[PDB]
């Protein structure tokens, strides 16, 4: 069982500064911002992080969404990171979900969060570049102590 | 890189660019404002080369959104230009914020890779003080904003690209690993008819939550929170369990400290008397 419990609204960001958003295409991106871009951009630079309890604790267990013009819920389905338009759902029968996450702070940084799958043990929420953009994946862990898969959770 | 950002606002009189993230073919840029359905850009201030957009420099004139079309791709962007602050060196819509920890590794360090060929010189400011780097742990009078201009050659005349940095330094919690108090499994004694309130107790942080774990009318629950004289937040929780059956005996009730810094849980089981 997992079952919800409080949401708070946050902006993201990774190793770079650079502040997640939802784009026109409903891919989670990355990208420079002043403080006035990231506040009209809003919707898509506002995502709702709301809380579970889980029976089996593995850490702060967590949905991620967004309302672009409806809400849309982060999953990790095959392995991938992709946008589904779902709300975070009142509870959950399952022991690994793939709209799921368990966030734990970086040890010596409290500022830093890593997202790891529950329905993936091993695979952390990352940024990545690909090709011209800098877009929100998931990993295994590629060297030890990674910076590309810590974020820091903002309003 | 390239701009992928539906939304941009920039400051007035600033040389400035738009991206278009898809890098002898048919280009096409179009802008529209209040009256103009799509005008299609064709400069004979304005540059379109390369599958980029340039502003030499960008002006009010300019604010409105823009398209652009490469056969099977197209893209919007809303371009807000606003009034540059022309008594200081910085206009306070355009600066970026950062957090940076008291005694901690900070740094700011001044680049641009877009215009860096045109550079031909780079002054940093603080508080629109001239002072390229700086590197150092902080201080609290870092506080403050830090600009970064950039002086660029362009045919004729001087252009200036200038991005801020509004520091905050900030205290350090003082950040606890979440403890639940007393024994981690738990016999506790009771009658069938009647109720039980288990009460569950643990040493937080005021972002961190506590719950009870039953299986999901005869439950309920309910919380408070008292601080103690070293300074922690000492946090607890009763589930109350009103006619109890059988079906309420051997089943585990977890109580949980869930932190973004750790988790702590306990069981509980029920047991009519005889031990
Ligand atoms: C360029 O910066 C100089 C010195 O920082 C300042 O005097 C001037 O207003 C800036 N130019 C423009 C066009 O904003
Ligand atoms: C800089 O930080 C202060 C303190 O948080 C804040 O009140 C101020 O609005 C910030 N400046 C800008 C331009 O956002
Ligand atoms: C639960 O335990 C805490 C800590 O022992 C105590 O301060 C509090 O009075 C108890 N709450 C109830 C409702 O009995
Ligand atoms: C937590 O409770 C569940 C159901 O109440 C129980 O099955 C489980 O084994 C408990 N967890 C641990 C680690 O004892």
């Amino acid at each position: 069982y997992f079952g919800k419990l409080e949401s708070k609204l946050s902006v993201i960001r990774n190793l770079n500064d650079q502040v997640l958003f939802i784009d026109q295409g409903n891919r989670p991106l990355f990208e420079d911002m002043t403080d006035s871009d990231s506040r009209d951009n809003a919707p898509r630079t506002i995502f709702i992080i709301s809380m579970y309890k889980d029976s089996q604790p593995r850490g702060m267990a967590v949905t991620i969404s967004v309302k672009s013009e409806k809400i849309s819920t982060l999953s990790s389905e095959n392995k991938i990171i992709s946008f589904k338009e779902m709300n975070p759902p009142d509870n959950i029968k399952d022991t690994k979900s793939d709209i799921i996450f368990f966030q734990r702070s970086v040890p010596g940084h409290d500022n830093k969060m890593q997202f790891e799958s529950s329905s993936y043990e091993g695979y952390f929420l990352a940024s990545e570049k690909e090709r011209d953009l800098f877009k929100l994946i998931l990993k295994k862990e590629d060297e030890l102590g990674d910076r590309s898969i810590m974020f820091t959770v903002q309003n | 890189s390239c701009t992928s950002r539906p939304h941009i606002t920039v400051v007035e009189g600033e040389p400035f660019y738009l991206k278009h993230c898809s890098c002898t073919t048919t280009k096409s840029w179009y802008k529209s404002s209040g009256s103009q359905e799509h005008v299609e850009l064709n400069p004979r201030r304005i540059a379109l080369h390369d599958c980029v957009l340039e502003f030499w420099p960008v002006e009010l004139n300019d604010t409105g959104s823009y398209f652009f079309q490469m056969k099977n791709y197209t893209q919007k962007w809303k371009l807000n230009v606003i009034r540059r602050n022309k008594h200081s060196c910085f206009t306070e819509r355009q600066v970026t914020s950062k957090i940076v920890e008291v005694k901690k590794f900070f740094q700011i360090t001044c680049e641009n890779s877009y215009y860096q060929t045109l550079v031909n010189s780079t002054s940093l400011y603080k508080n629109c003080k001239k002072l390229p780097t700086i590197k150092k742990n902080a201080e609290f009078e870092d506080q403050g904003y830090y600009s970064c201009v950039h002086f660029l050659h362009h045919n004729g005349k001087l252009f200036n690209i200038t991005k801020t940095f509004n520091i905050t330094i900030v205290e350090d919690r003082s950040n606890i690993v979440p403890v639940l108090l007393g024994p981690k499994l738990n016999h506790v004694a009771v009658e069938l008819g009647k109720n039980v309130r288990l009460n569950c107790s643990a040493l937080l942080n005021e972002e961190d939550v506590i719950y009870w774990m039953f299986g999901e009318n005869i439950h309920e629950e309910k919380e408070m929170r008292i601080m103690t004289p070293e300074g922690k937040w000492h946090a607890s929780k009763v589930l109350r369990i009103e006619n109890i059956g059988e079906s309420n005996l051997n089943v585990l009730y977890n109580c949980t400290v869930a932190s973004t810094g750790g988790t702590d849980t306990k069981s509980f089981i029920l047991v009519r008397k005889a031990d």
